[PDB]
């Protein structure tokens, strides 16, 4: 037990080096086109397996029109990991990318 | 146009297990069989194997044994 | 999609330890509960094991042949396609083995 | 479009075997509407409309003692034109053990005819 | 025989300590030999077999003879012995089963799946249970898989379903801390045999099939449920799981009426419980965070409910009629501003379905509706012609055929004026799962036979 | 050539890394290029 | 039987265990079953015989 | 050289005082990577326990050794490792094909563990001539069977005859002498010699 | 792929190996000793090549796990051997460290110092730092000479290695890098360079005999010379303190270099750091046994409505039968006595023998590969091994594993139509029938998935299949009117479990006005020649219809052309 605990030690401690902090951020402040497909992918899977959606459909049926609705309110709780190759991430939020 | 097999591997049937909903087996109720695929190849020693069902192979031609040599004679 | 989903995907298993997928098999079960999922290259035979304390009871598991073994029982299942299955067998035939690595350890 | 079949059954019989399989109606249960596109002695009629699934000859078994089938394969709507009974050239062997269908396959000028 | 026979096993067993057992091996391929076979171990001889094994069990718990106690276990018809060998058979399980108590979980497989047969022949089944469900407490667990494993199929015979719901319902009455996992097994499956015979109004076998189910719920819940388990006992409970499922699965599920009738008869109970299941079908009806469609469809059990329930009072029936008819003239504060606005009727279809369910219950309580003083209730002349001249409009857009029998049942009193506007109508001259939804009552004259002798209590005519 | 480099990896006990997106089409993993570049993580509260 | 929809991947023992005496068992085991009151309910129905037990009551 | 002796019970049961009876209810805190559905995203705490602590009350998993009992303390551990632990918006990373979330925990099972060789005290329920029917805390079951009953020993009809002469009955004290866990069920092998 | 069933567990990093014999016998199942595949009746045999504990066949059970041909993994086992062998592909490798060893000093015929500098060279090329594996040659200055020597090269290692680990310029993991892997090229071209430019031994002045080849893995050990001799025997006293040669004293050999040459051979075959010490050994380049693989992976190859026996049965086979000529052989000469074998008897014993393990040798040669056994039949367009379906144009690589097949997609002639959009596709009504799409149900289309069930496989729009919470397909092929509207009302109910108390019922919809294809036309060029249209479903054609706007993008001409689509 103590040999998973010594080794939970180093992977937490691995990650807290690698996540580069909000101040220093670097990267570009704006949603690539392949950063806003994987997000309209992904907000659409949820909200066709159940998700709790957060806006009022206005009789839409397909999730896909439904995800794309709701990136225009800024409504999409999802956060971008965007890796750098060397290991480092910045946490953009959705919220606080200018979509274009 | 049906073929027999076995009952469903589900509490929800009996049936003969009808041929190919295109891919899989089917009970006549509805149920395809989970899972199997028919196989196929597409493309030296002659053996003794009468492959006819769903692509798997079947065995040699011995039938039941003394009807071919009771209604022969 | 059109590589792994739509041409095979088979959900196949590993072992946490050896990293293999082609040595794994469902036990065949014992008195009648639930089978489960075993490994044959990170087992000992059982008898060896009792040549070297008590041997824990829901570690052991049994072929169709009725060999006792012990170990062997942490796996896990992932998504891969079939032609790695085939290829791990074909490289074995050359003496060569895949060890994977396999995470969350 | 005409296109020959040749329905064989003399073939895996292992040179000296008597006629295992023979062509004509059995005895037993058949489902009966094989009547309505075989005639009586397990040859279709001339000019029937074949689809994929109906029957195209019923040979009777004896060594599992059941009234066959062999079915049309390709997917198109055919016709049959010519039924012809081939005997043998060698000597007697006499239980009509070689068949030759010609379907005839209608091909009217659709969208993407080259001309 | 009598001293042989008993040295042959004891011979069998003393072979075990040697790890031969070959004599245990022909003598365990003589136990689970067919009972209709005459090469089988007769009577006399099993007893001589069971007492030697009751005496010891503690030296056959071995790898080797495992395939003795499966022939044991596995007797084909071993519970139509004579009862001086049944009662050693019997007496073998209560000591396997609690001395090795890793073998109750295949006993279990079996006394589970043998309930295909009528209560008369499973009376040492049940018995059995009721012991190893207190004892091995535990194994309360997993027989709900064993439970739900060997249920009959919906196109299987009318002998193996009724068999097997009569025995589940015996097992129903002792083991309380079950209890919803039996009930959410029954109407998971007899909806599943009503949405074929909605559509016949193989029918005379489909019909045949459930109407001894539903019946054999309805007489062994009219037993369950009583006045003296009410204040007393747990026949809230019964009805609690009754009314989770049905707001659970009947709601949900479209176009059936066979099943809420067997809310047609646990409710009429008591009065509580009629109470109780109105203020079940009042929050569920006007709660704002569901889509209208369920708002719609419960307001259709609603109108069909009262109407068809047989005990009823002012003091209920008009006291939330009276606060339906504030809740439509509330309905007309606000939103009659907001009908000459951009946007369509469909806003207050939840209007006209709840205006439905009064045009409804006028069909079949207006005689109700008179007090002693010969007024009306409620202002009905204040309100029935009031509703009719707004923008709202709820003659055209509510029902055609339901609600213009309430327009000669309104003019044979003349409480309000309608007919112009239907002059109005042919002057002036998405939805179609709503269309066809008001056009569904649930507790309509049933088509079955048996169920409407039963319904003779509490369920009333168009007359 | 197939054999060449596969006697050369084996006799040197190379760990193949999975980064190439020819290494990625026989493993089964997601691509590197593109849509797969990034992770997308949700936002639960509490 | 158990897709990974009902069951981990992995559990893994972090610490080793510490033996807790009866009183606060008895407090761990009235404070568990008042927060778990669907399939829950044929495992504390049975919890429910033992917080008898070890008080004492047969 | 080689061990696998790393399925040794590392914590031994000590005996109660004042008494003669032991303790076998520990509290192990452990750690575990779970599965999220995609509809208990508003309420991930409770979504985990409905999910995957539930189908673990009162049975066996081996990996903590015994029966787990309940649980307490459970806490998402957060993959933004530069929040704290009072933050109340947690993430959870999204597989790629799927939209099912993967996330660990931390959570303390509270687990009763028998082991070889320790002193249990349990009731009795039946009594047969080849052994003695046992519960344990009136959950458990156990049975000191016939060949490990004492020679000096008697059976009438029935109810077992100590050495003395008196029956016996209720609360057995024992020792144990095997845990089979094989099947759905636990089974303690007793002994009284 | 589903999307209710996910995995938990991803696969990171695939280390290679060499499969050992210790490990073989280990997971093996049933060794296979017999040289026929079946026996009289139609039927398995027991011990040979399908055996029924290598997997399911005709209608069996597998007897190891004990499920159907429809559920069975399959297993592989092992045919044993009483020569090793030389392995076909590990020769060259083996035929270098063969001409290289000295078999007197069983050390290398290189220096000792030399050796410890390409060891210390090669550590230093692990962690990546390229300058300090130069600047070793910046170190020179008898008996305790070169243990001077030896002594401050491994503390410049060690020196170097734990000051480049303070800070994160490598870790213990081992840095590798394409830079780095070419240095590795260098030194080790240079290092079988320099151990096959040797004469006499340069540790004890002995003189090593010859070694030669053949392609059939026949080497033939060259006898010595007289003026070498006599520069052997003038050094007998310091040391004081062409016949065909076979496998087995070519092993013996090896395991007593590679006992000694430990710690510069553990960094030949190790580009990382070697975390779990495993030591190297001579046997991993000799095939003691032979995995064979299961038997779903050796089924037989039908042709017409004949079954032909597997290829690679044929190739097994040959190796079985000549494994009882030797295994009979091997106790001929232990049966018959010692002292009543002649000069002549166990001189004919001994042209058997050298002529069978030869045939062994090329026959595990031939199993393995093609071009590397005997030129048999006259051409005959030969019998392809292993090596030859995992290989060029048509190999596995290059046929099933960079390019598949796909369900889902169709494919027609090309039609023109200016009366779509430029962002659409014509689909005809032959193919909106067939192609499917998983379309989950939620509160939202519920409306409309019931609407689609009840229209049925052959009305469009319509739905095939349905699928329950458990997985449990139910189809909708045969089914009637009143079975459809059944099933239809019946969607959103929920089926009460523990498990799938959380996913729904997805509906096999039709595909419809709102979907999206993915057209593709060959051959595909440049990267804007596979593009993305939006479906519109037109009546009464049987060719895709397309714009004339995207005839610059695939090049197309309505004369015949046909282009795939996919979904
Ligand atoms: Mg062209
Ligand atoms: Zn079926
Ligand atoms: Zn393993
Ligand atoms: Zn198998
Ligand atoms: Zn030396």
């Amino acid at each position: 037990p103590e040999d998973f605990q010594q080794h939970e030690q180093i992977r937490r401690k691995t990650l807290k080096e690698k996540a580069i902090p909000k101040d220093q951020r670097a990267t570009t402040p704006y949603m690539t086109k392949y950063e806003r497909a994987r997000i309209l992918g992904t907000r659409a899977l949820q909200i066709s397996m159940n998700a709790p959606v957060f806006v009022d459909l206005e009789g839409e049926t397909d999730p896909l029109r439904i995800a794309m609705k709701e990136l225009a309110e800024k409504k999409i709780p999802l956060v971008i990991r965007r890796y750098l190759p060397d290991g480092s991430f910045e946490d953009w939020s959705v919220e606080e990318l200018i979509v274009d | 146009t049906f073929i027999r097999g076995p009952i469903c591997g589900t509490d929800n049937c009996p049936s003969r297990l009808w041929r190919i909903i295109d891919g899989r087996r089917t009970c006549q109720y509805g149920h395809v069989m989970e899972g199997d695929v028919e196989f196929n190849d597409d493309e030296t020693r002659r053996l003794n194997l009468t492959t006819n069902a769903t692509g798997s192979f079947q065995s040699s031609q011995l039938t039941n044994s003394q009807l071919l040599q009771q209604q022969q004679r | 999609d059109r590589l792994l989903n739509s041409s095979d995907y088979t959900q196949a298993s590993v072992c946490r330890e050896c990293g293999s997928i082609l040595t794994t098999q469902q036990s065949v079960p014992r008195i009648g509960s639930i089978s489960t999922v075993c490994c044959r290259r990170c087992s000992m035979r059982f008898e060896d094991a009792k040549k070297l304390i008590f041997i824990d009871d829901s570690q052991i598991w049994e072929d169709g042949q009725g060999n006792k073994f012990v170990g062997g029982n942490e796996t896990t299942t992932v998504a891969i396609p079939f032609v790695l299955k085939y290829l791990d067998s074909e490289l074995s035939a050359m003496g060569i083995r895949l060890r994977y690595n396999v995470e969350p350890k | 479009m005409y296109k020959t079949e040749k329905v064989d059954l003399a073939l895996n019989r292992n040179r000296g075997d008597p006629i295992t399989q023979h062509f004509g109606f059995g005895n037993d249960e058949w489902p009966k509407e094989w009547l309505e596109k075989l005639d009586e002695d397990g040859l279709p009629y001339i000019g029937t409309y074949v689809e994929e699934g109906d029957p195209i000859c019923a040979y009777f078994d004896d060594t599992l003692n059941k009234t066959k089938i062999k079915t049309y394969h390709s997917s198109e709507p055919a016709y049959i034109e010519e039924v012809n009974l081939i005997g043998d050239e060698s000597n007697k062997f006499q239980e009509l053990q070689t068949v030759s269908i010609k379907y005839r396959i209608r091909r009217t000028p659709q969208i993407g005819d080259k001309f | 025989s009598a001293a042989m026979y008993s040295r042959f096993v004891k011979s069998a067993l003393d072979d075990l300590d040697k790890n031969d057992s070959t004599q245990i091996g022909i003598i365990a391929n003589q136990v689970a030999l067919p009972s209709k076979n005459p090469e089988r171990i007769n009577d006399k001889n099993l007893n001589i077999l069971l007492d030697i094994l009751s005496s010891n069990i503690n030296r056959i718990e071995s790898s080797r003879g495992t395939f003795l106690i499966q022939s044991i276990i596995n007797f084909e018809k071993w519970w139509e012995l004579p009862p001086h060998t049944l009662s050693k058979y019997i007496y073998f399980i209560k000591i396997l089963c609690s001395s090795i108590p890793k073998w109750w979980q295949d006993v279990s497989m079996i006394l589970v799946s043998c309930f295909i047969l009528p209560i008369k022949q499973t009376v040492c089944h049940h018995d059995m249970l009721k012991y190893f469900l207190r004892m091995i407490p535990s194994s309360m667990g997993f027989i709900d898989t064993y439970l739900a494993k060997f249920f009959p199929n919906k196109n299987d015979t009318r002998r193996k379903l009724v068999n097997y719901t009569s025995n589940l319902l015996k097992l129903r009455g002792y083991c309380s801390e079950l209890g919803f996992q039996i009930w959410s097994l029954l109407i998971e499956k007899i909806i599943s045999i009503d949405v074929e015979l909605q559509n016949e109004l193989g029918i005379k076998e489909l019909s045949t099939k459930l109407d001894s189910i539903l019946t054999l719920v309805s007489t062994h819940v009219e037993e369950q449920v009583t006045p003296e388990s009410l204040e007393s006992g747990e026949g809230v409970g019964v009805f609690n799981t009754l009314t989770t499922l049905f707001k659970t699965h009947v709601l949900p599920t479209y176009y059936t009426r066979s099943i809420q009738y067997i809310m047609f008869h646990v409710s009429q109970q008591q009065l509580e419980l009629m109470d109780s299941f109105l203020v079940t079908l009042i929050d569920i009806s006007f709660a704002v965070n569901e889509a209208a469609e369920k708002k719609i469809k419960s307001l259709q059990y609603l109108g069909s409910y009262i109407a068809r329930a047989k005990k009823l009072s002012r003091t209920q029936i008009i006291f939330v009629a009276s606060y339906l008819t504030s809740w439509l003239n509330r309905y007309v504060i606000e939103r009659e501003e907001e009908v000459d606005q951009r946007g369509g009727m469909e806003r207050f279809k939840h209007f006209y379905a709840a205006f439905q369910a009064l045009c409804y219950i006028f069909c079949f309580r207006h005689n109700i509706f008179r007090d002693t003083d010969g007024n009306w209730e409620c202002e009905l002349d204040k309100f029935f012609q009031r509703m009719v001249i707004s923008k709202f409009n709820p003659l055209k857009f509510c029902n055609e055929n339901v609600m213009l029998m309430f327009a000669r049942i309104a003019q044979q009193e003349s409480v309000a004026y309608c007919f112009s506007i239907i002059e109005n109508n042919n002057n002036e001259r998405t939805r179609q799962q709503f269309i066809d939804l008001q056009s569904y009552f649930p507790y309509d004259p049933l088509f079955l036979k048996n169920y409407k002798i039963l319904m003779k209590e509490y369920y009333i005519e168009w007359s | 050539t197939t054999c060449q480099f596969l006697t050369k990896a084996v006799l040197d006990n190379e760990r193949e890394q999975l980064d190439s997106p020819s290494a990625r089409i026989v493993v089964g993993k997601l691509n590197n290029v593109g849509t797969g570049s990034f992770d997308v993580l949700a936002k639960v509260p509490n | 039987t158990a897709t990974t929809l009902n069951t981990p991947v992995v559990i893994h023992a972090t610490q080793l265990p510490q033996h807790v005496s009866t009183d606060e068992v008895l407090q761990f085991l009235e404070s568990f079953i008042d927060e778990k009151e669907t399939n829950l309910s044929s495992s504390i129905s049975q919890l429910k015989r033992i917080q008898r037990d070890f008080k004492g009551l047969p | 050289a080689r061990f696998i002796k790393k399925h040794k019970k590392q914590v031994t049961n000590p005996i109660d005082e004042k008494n003669g009876t032991s303790n076998c209810i520990v509290r192990v805190p452990i750690a575990l990577y779970v599965s999220l559905a995609p509809m208990y995203l508003e309420n991930p705490l409770q979504g985990v326990m409905k999910q995957h602590l539930n189908p673990l009350v009162m049975k066996y998993n081996n990996k903590v050794g015994g029966v787990v009992l309940g649980y307490e303390g459970l806490k998402i551990l957060d993959a933004d490792p530069l929040s704290k632990e009072d933050t109340s918006e947690k993430l959870i990373k999204i597989t790629p094909d799927t939209p099912f979330g993967f996330t660990w925990c931390h959570v303390n099972l509270y687990v009763w563990q028998p082991q070889v060789g320790d002193v249990l005290e349990g009731y009795i329920f039946i009594q047969s001539a080849s052994h003695i029917g046992l519960l344990i805390h009136d959950a458990f079951n156990a049975s000191i069977k016939k060949n490990n009953i004492p020679v000096d020993w008697t059976f009438v009809h029935g109810h077992w005859v100590d050495s003395n002469g008196e029956p016996i009955d209720g609360k057995l004290r024992f020792t144990v002498r095997n845990v089979h866990t094989t099947g759905r069920v636990v089974s303690v092998d007793g002994t009284l010699i | 792929m589903d999307i209710s069933k996910p995995v938990g567990s991803e696969i990171t990093s695939v280390d290679f190996g060499i499969l050992t014999a210790k490990e073989i016998r280990n997971l093996s199942a049933k060794q296979i000793t017999n040289p026929t595949v079946l026996d009289n009746l139609g039927h398995p045999v027991s011990g040979g090549l399908y055996d029924l504990a290598l997997g399911a066949f005709l209608r069996n059970l597998c007897s190891t796990c004990g499920l159907d041909e429809k559920f069975c993994p399959g297993h592989q086992g092992h045919i044993e051997l009483p020569v090793p062998c030389y392995n076909p592909l590990f020769f060259n490798q083996l035929y270098i460290y063969l001409r290289a060893s000295c078999l007197f000093c069983h050390h290398f015929r290189l220096k000792s110092v030399e050796v410890h500098r390409y060891a210390c060279k090669l550590r230093l090329l692990q962690y990546g730092l390229i300058d300090e594996s130069y600047k070793l040659d910046e170190i020179t200055l008898s008996s305790t000479l070169l243990n001077e020597l030896k002594s401050k090269r491994s503390e410049y290692v060690d020196m170097a290695i734990a000051k480049a680990l303070s800070d994160g310029r490598t870790t213990e993991r081992g840095s590798f890098t394409a830079t780095v892997n070419d240095e590795r090229k260098k030194l080790v071209h240079e290092f079988h360079k320099k151990l096959l430019s040797r004469g006499k031994c340069d540790n004890c002045g002995m003189f090593s005999p010859k070694f030669r080849k053949d392609g059939f893995t026949k080497i033939f050990e060259t006898a010595l010379n007289e003026k070498q001799i006599t520069n052997n025997r003038v050094k007998g006293f310091i040391r004081q303190d062409s016949t065909y040669i076979l496998s087995t004293e070519v092993k013996n050999i090896l395991d007593t270099v590679f006992r000694k040459e430990q710690c510069v051979l553990q960094y030949v075959f190790h580009s990382r750091p070697n975390l779990s010490r495993k030591l190297v050994k001579a046997d991993s380049f000799f095939m003691d046994v032979l995995v064979v693989p299961p038997t779903r992976f050796r089924l037989p190859s039908k042709l017409g409505e004949e079954v032909h026996e597997n290829s690679q049965n044929q190739l097994l086979s040959k190796v079985l039968t000549t494994s009882l000529l030797i295994r009979d052989l091997n106790d001929d000469l232990s049966k018959l006595q010692k002292d009543k074998v002649s000069l002549e008897d166990r001189r004919v014993i001994f042209s058997r023998l050298m002529n069978a393990f030869v045939t062994i040798q090329n026959d595990v040669n031939a199993f393995i590969d093609s071009t590397k056994a005997q030129g048999r039949t006259s051409g005959k367009v030969p019998i392809p091994g292993v090596k030859q379906a995992l290989e060029k144009k048509e190999g596995l690589f290059r046929k099933h594993m960079m390019g598949k097949r796909v369900n889902y997609a169709a494919r027609s002639v090309i039609s023109p139509d200016p009366n779509i959009e430029t962002n659409e596709i014509g689909v005809p009504p032959v193919f909106a029938v067939k192609l499917t799409y998983p379309e989950p149900v939620t509160a939202y289309n519920i409306a409309e998935l019931r609407q689609a069930v009840i229209n049925g496989p052959d009305k469009w729009p319509g739905a095939t299949q349905i699928q329950n919470e458990d997985g449990s397909l139910v189809s909708l092929i045969g089914m009637s009117v009143e079975q459809r509207k059944a099933l239809a009302n019946q969607l959103l109910t929920p089926s009460s479990n523990v498990s799938t108390h959380t996913l729904n019922k997805k509906v096999y919809r039709h595909i419809k006005n709102r979907d999206v294809v993915l057209m593709n036309r060959q051959p595909t060029l440049h990267k804007a020649s596979m593009m993305g249209h939006k479906v519109r479903v037109l009546p009464n054609e049987k060719t895709l219809r397309l714009h004339y706007a995207n005839t610059g993008a695939y090049n197309a001409d309505f004369d015949g052309d046909e282009m795939n689509m996919h979904f």
